[PDB]
RNA sequence: GUGGAAGUCUGUUAGAGUUGGUGUCCUACAAUACCCUCUCGUGAUCUAUGUGUAGGGGUGAAAGGCCCAUCGAGUCCGGCA
RNA sequence: GUCGGGUGAGAACCCCGACGGCCUAAUGGAUAAGGGUUCCUCAGCACUGCUGAUCAGCUGAGGGUUAGCCGGUCCUAAGUCAUACCGCAACUCGACUAUGACGAAAUGGGAAACGGGUUAAUAUUCCCGUGCCACUAUGCAGUGAAAGUUGACGCCCUGGGGUCGAUCACGCUGGGCAUCGCCCAGUCGAACCGUCCAACUCCGUGGAAGCCGUAAUGGCAGGAAGCGGACGAACGGCGGCAUAGGGAAACGUGAUUCAACCUGGGGCCCAUGAAAAGACGAGCAUAGUGUCCGUACCGAGAACCGACACAGGUGUCCAUGGCGGCGAAAGCCAAGGCCUGUCGGGAGCAACCAACGUUAGGGAAUUCGGCAAGUUAGUCCCGUACCUUCGGAAGAAGGGAUGCCUGCUCCGGAACGGAGCAGGUCGCAGUGACUCGGAAGCUCGGACUGUCUAGUAACAACAUAGGUGACCGCAAAUCCGCAAGGACUCGUACGGUCACUGAAUCCUGCCCAGUGCAGGUAUCUGAACACCUCGUACAAGAGGACGAAGGACCUGUCAACGGCGGGGGUCUUAAGGUAGCGUAGUACCUUGCCGCAUCAGUAGCGGCUUGCAUGAAUGGAUUAACCAGAGCUUCACUGUCCCAACGUUGGGCCCGGUGAACUGUACAUUCCAGUGCGGAGUCUGGAGACACCCAGGGGGAAGCGAAGACCCUAUGGAGCUUUACUGCAGGCUGUCGCUGAGGACUCUCACUCCGGGAGGAGGACACCGAUAGCCGGGCA
RNA sequence: CGAGUGGCUUGCUACCUCGAUGUCGGUUCCCUCCAUCCUGCCCGUGCAGAAGCGGGCAAGGGUGAGGUUGUUCGCCUAUUA
RNA sequence: ACGACCGUAUAGUACGAGAGGAACUACGGUUGGUGGCCACUGGUGUACCGGUUGUUCGAGAGAGCACGUGCCGGGUAGCCA
RNA sequence: CCAACC
């Protein structure tokens, strides 16, 4: 996580850095499917190993509390 | 490092060379202007009143 | 004095200018003769370096490849609409009056074939409110409440990336590689670290401003700095 | 255990720099040099060439620093005896 | 460097040999810029050369640079110019928009050349051998031809293929050495043509429900392994090239580790890592054409820049020569280069100085201060505190081990790789040289890496992430231009402009009276044009009515400038200092008082604290980590000191040669007193004093060097400031013109904006010209 | 209260020096003064002695090491004739 | 070119109720200063002899280099305290 | 003490 931060920054600056990159690289369910398989290949792009399906969303989700909302109304 | 001397020894870049119009080396080659004669710059040749004392 | 910084910027030299030549193109929306008889196919995601956001590279049918400035959600083989008939859905463009209300949207135009003006940025979007037959309300992301002609065209959905700055630079390293990307001198040295000479704050025995930060609209430039017309400061009140 | 991150550590690798000696020099080797010690050395790094910004103007992570040994306003000639 | 010798009228320094040394990312090899003939030969020594000179980068005279395939030339990059258009009083000026051109010689892209021979000096250029590219012609084949591919690309980790080099094994050829049998060198051979193909991707078969696979990640019923196949690499292998070339000769064979080069897998980005010409796609024979420019040499402790043959400065590649070791480290040594970081001779060679070695006992007593010097040191094993943001602190600290020889074990395919065991054994000392941390505690500051005063400041200053406030919906905010126009901007509030604070953590009180900004405003004040009255046969002018911004007045606002006292149990002027911290990098008093520590402590640390004159983003407190930052203490150690000595190298001294500068009113062998514009070698009185020369450390010449940087004076200069004087840009606002029709309104036709266009939006406004009022250190 | 001497402090003056006489403390090295701290020789005593206290001659010699502080001075410590 | 001090004998004496406690003189030593000298002790001693690390000369022998001794041990003369 | 101005 902010490991490689060493003992610099400060608590919360490394703080959100881990979560956010810990929800960053876990296992995401593939629009194009329903597998975990979908990784980062950059800012706010996202491809799925399985399927090679690759698209936009969040800056390090694959998907935002606002994206979510689109698909509702 | 030093403004002099030690400064000095990196000069090795040629900017003013013999123009083609006035024969004197002030055409420099990086602006393709000559400093001398105004060739590049001007059709009419560089020249100015205070090339001289302003009563001769 | 000396002229300060704020007006060496609008000379546009070298240090002030954005590295344009690396700038990849301008996600204006395409021009339809009308019909709506214009669908393209999502061929590629890249990475447009003038935002720090996704861009799509989309094929449309009449064999015209572009970029468009893409909603979050959208992926490679996706089939986008733009038009009047074009469908509602998330990546698709067309006229305001054809959208339904309240529907995020993004890229909105200014006015009619502007090509887009409104909520272009990093997971932002414009709230479609009010429909009409002379006027399309539309809440920006700043909150302002905007009037607009129906035949403004948009995009559904909300522009991809976001989040961005949820997290923190942390390093000064971080900004740099940003700041490289936009036309903008950076670091930044306060006016009242600098010499009188320099700037309006600058001077004095230990660092302080020599008089009041709100300056007034009126101001020449040279002068205006600090806190410009503020109808207020501070968190009080 | 694997993995190999880092404006991460050591490091006279290259390279960049310069804390102290208030050493040597001070009609100098040198109009800013020499030696030892010392700091940085995967990055906001260093570096070559090309290119752009010009004088009340530039450029400045700001020291009134720098813009050809010259800067709290360059240089040249002229105003000018 | 030395001994011999060569040449010469002349030899320390020109040449030969020997012996002795120096340089190893350079003192060697190839080059870019730049220089410009410095290159080669012959003949010279008046000039230049730190002495000499027969020598030379010097003087005289000749000579020398050979290209289809190495650069240029071609392409386009940041960006520049030209023309058109527009602005400007105007232009050699000026932004945009079109078009054209220009813009890369090591080091961006790019059709094609290798090996050897030759000259005093060129050489992928000449010659020999072999080969290749483009175009054009002719002939055969071909109808395909443009879709696609390439040119074409970041950073970090890594697998596989693989040449050179190096090394190991054995053979062959030659050399060296002379108790042994060792040691060294060589053992060659290109472009090109042909051929081979790992990886990646894909296809067939197959049928895994847990197997397949990696250094690692990973893969799969949406079809795993296995089997077969398509496509497909090297500057690589293999064959030719080659009874070519080269070598005195032999003219090898295998292996390991493998730069180059080829090809894959993984990871990172609030950062996304050129373009164009060109090439491929798209066969072959023979022939012809391939012009133009560059080509020497230096590339640096003498060919460049620095006035110099200057210890400075100056790019690239040789990053794989041997031992060593972790190593592109030290040290030693090859290939190659040099004795030119170019004056010599002499004295046991004194004083004194620069570098440096060794010092008994004491051990920081020295000093502002351990400044300087030293101590420690590599690697392995054991062990490691407070504190902490849980990362770190940490190599904490502290303790032990370390060579050689003989025989072995373990890991691994193996190394000339690594980890151990047993026995034997030497020294004062086994990281034996070299290389190579001294350690610990307390406090202050700034969080951290980073920046800076080229040439006295590296810090606590600047930056920073983080926190915060302000402006702006884009026909915007902010900024540049006289204008035409322009930056921000291929940008759009998760934006970017303007400011303040300065990581995290816990927090951030009270004050809107003054000043600033902003909003509002019945009434008051408020310019010009038009309008009305008076005046004038007109005009000047006087007065009136209307009244925009602005001000009065009201309100909001301090993470806006800033403020938070005196008196009494409110007063000025709004409030009257809260949490914290506190004798502070702020406390004058002050060496405050108490304690700690010391024989003794104006220091330092802890506590108290009425704070001359602390205090909350003018941020307060706090703080792990970091630091060539400031202060203090301890252990260790030591010539810093007691108290100095001896030694080493280079000078100093004497000799040959070369050969400056600073300074000079005059006189001048002075000393003690006095006098004098009161600080005299020169005046007065005495004293002393034979001349000259060498060495010395510097008492005096108010020594030399610089028309005092301090201070004052001048109706001197400049930079800076502001509620100084006076003005000028600029912004806001009214009015007039542009400007049209029917104190409130509709319309469309100018004009503006959006749109490729149709058309849409707006509209007599806005923009622009003129003028009036307000603000106006932004500027003079 | 009165009378003086010195020229170490401080003040006063503006005579010398602004075409410069480098500034505190320390250090090192040399000469000197006496208004004597010690040492020699004396006088007095509220001088038994020992020792103090005060005074006279006297400048030959000596007057040291350390802790804070840049400090001078001073405060402090152990030695000392 | 010598200054000063301590100690012993005088003497537990003179003096004094006691406590305490001298001197003349004769001696031994220390300290500061001074001049000289090296038998003794100590330092140095890049004369010299030895040990030994890396590397090169093939090994051996014998040597060069590692800053003007690579490092370590001992040390004659001389010079010194 | 003192090394200028406060
Ligand atoms: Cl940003
Ligand atoms: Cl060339
Ligand atoms: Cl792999
Ligand atoms: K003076
Ligand atoms: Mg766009
Ligand atoms: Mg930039
Ligand atoms: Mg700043
Ligand atoms: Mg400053
Ligand atoms: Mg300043
Ligand atoms: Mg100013
Ligand atoms: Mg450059
Ligand atoms: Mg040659
Ligand atoms: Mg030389
Ligand atoms: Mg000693
Ligand atoms: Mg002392
Ligand atoms: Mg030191
Ligand atoms: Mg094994
Ligand atoms: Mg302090
Ligand atoms: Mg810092
Ligand atoms: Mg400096
Ligand atoms: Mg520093
Ligand atoms: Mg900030
Ligand atoms: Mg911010
Ligand atoms: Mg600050
Ligand atoms: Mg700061
Ligand atoms: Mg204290
Ligand atoms: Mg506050
Ligand atoms: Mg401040
Ligand atoms: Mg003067
Ligand atoms: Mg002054
Ligand atoms: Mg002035
Ligand atoms: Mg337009
Ligand atoms: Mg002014
Ligand atoms: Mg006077
Ligand atoms: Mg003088
Ligand atoms: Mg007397
Ligand atoms: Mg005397
Ligand atoms: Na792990
Ligand atoms: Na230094
Ligand atoms: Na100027
Ligand atoms: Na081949
Ligand atoms: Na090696
Ligand atoms: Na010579
Ligand atoms: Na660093
Ligand atoms: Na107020
Ligand atoms: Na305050
Ligand atoms: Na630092
Ligand atoms: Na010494
Ligand atoms: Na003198
Ligand atoms: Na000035
Ligand atoms: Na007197
Ligand atoms: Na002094
Ligand atoms: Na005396
Ligand atoms: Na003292
Ligand atoms: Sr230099
Ligand atoms: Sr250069
Ligand atoms: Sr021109
Ligand atoms: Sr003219
Ligand atoms: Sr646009
Ligand atoms: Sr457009
Ligand atoms: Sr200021
Ligand atoms: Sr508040
Ligand atoms: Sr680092
Ligand atoms: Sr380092
Ligand atoms: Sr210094
Ligand atoms: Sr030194
Ligand atoms: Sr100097
Ligand atoms: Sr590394
Ligand atoms: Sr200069
Ligand atoms: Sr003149
Ligand atoms: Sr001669
Ligand atoms: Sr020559
Ligand atoms: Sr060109
Ligand atoms: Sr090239
Ligand atoms: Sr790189
Ligand atoms: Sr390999
Ligand atoms: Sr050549
Ligand atoms: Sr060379
Ligand atoms: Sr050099
Ligand atoms: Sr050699
Ligand atoms: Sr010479
Ligand atoms: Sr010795
Ligand atoms: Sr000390
Ligand atoms: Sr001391
Ligand atoms: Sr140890
Ligand atoms: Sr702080
Ligand atoms: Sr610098
Ligand atoms: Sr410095
Ligand atoms: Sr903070
Ligand atoms: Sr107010
Ligand atoms: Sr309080
Ligand atoms: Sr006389
Ligand atoms: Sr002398
Ligand atoms: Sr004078
Ligand atoms: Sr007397
Ligand atoms: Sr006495
Ligand atoms: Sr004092
Ligand atoms: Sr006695
Ligand atoms: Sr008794
Ligand atoms: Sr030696
Ligand atoms: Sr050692």
């Amino acid at each position: 996580r902010s490991g490689r931060f060493g003992a610099r920054y400060g608590r919360v600056s490394r703080r959100r850095v881990a979560e956010i990159e810990s929800e960053m690289n876990e296992d995401h369910a593939c629009p194009n499917c329903g597998e975990d398989r979908v990784d980062r290949q950059g800012t706010g792009i996202w491809q799925c190993s399985y399927c090679d399906y690759k698209f936009t969303g969040g800056s390090y989700k694959p998907e935002t509390p606002g994206g979510k909302t689109v698909r509702r109304s | 490092t030093g403004a002099g001397t030690p400064s000095q020894g990196k000069k090795n870049t040629t900017t003013h060379t013999k123009c083609r119009r006035c024969g004197e080396k002030s055409y420099h080659t990086k602006k393709k202007v000559c400093s001398s004669c105004g060739f590049g710059k001007s059709a009419k040749r560089r020249d100015y009143e205070w090339q001289s004392k302003a009563g001769e | 004095g000396r002229r300060i910084q704020g007006q060496r910027r609008g000379r546009g030299t070298s240090t002030f200018r954005a590295p344009s030549h690396r700038y990849k193109a301008d996600l204006e929306h395409r021009k339809v003769e009308d019909g709506d008889v214009i669908a393209g196919t999502v061929v590629d995601i890249e990475h447009d370096p003038a935002r720090s956001a996704p861009v799509a590279a989309v094929e449309f049918e009449d064999g015209d490849r572009r970029l468009i400035l893409a909603p979050e959600g959208v992926g490679v083989g996706d089939e986008l609409q733009v038009g009047v008939s074009a469908e509602i859905a998330p990546g698709n463009t067309l006229p305001l009056a054809e959208i339904p209300e309240g529907v995020p949207v993004c890229n909105v135009e200014s006015s009619p074939g502007d090509g887009g003006k409104f909520a272009r940025a990093s997971g932002v979007n414009a709230q479609l409110l009010t429909h009409d037959r002379n006027v399309a309300v539309v809440k920006l992301p700043s909150g302002e409440m905007k009037r607009l002609d129906p035949q403004c065209r948009a995009t559904i959905g909300v522009v991809a990336g976001g989040g961005r700055t949820d997290k923190p630079f942390v390093k000064a390293g971080n900004k740099h590689h940003k700041m490289k990307a936009r036309g903008t001198k950076w670091p930044n040295v306060r006016g009242v670290a600098m010499n009188a000479v320099d700037h309006p704050f600058g001077g004095g025995g230990r660092q302080h401003p020599g008089k009041p930060k709100s300056i007034s609209r009126n101001a020449p430039p040279g002068r205006k700095v600090g806190d410009i017309a503020s109808k207020r400061t501070g968190r009080g009140g």
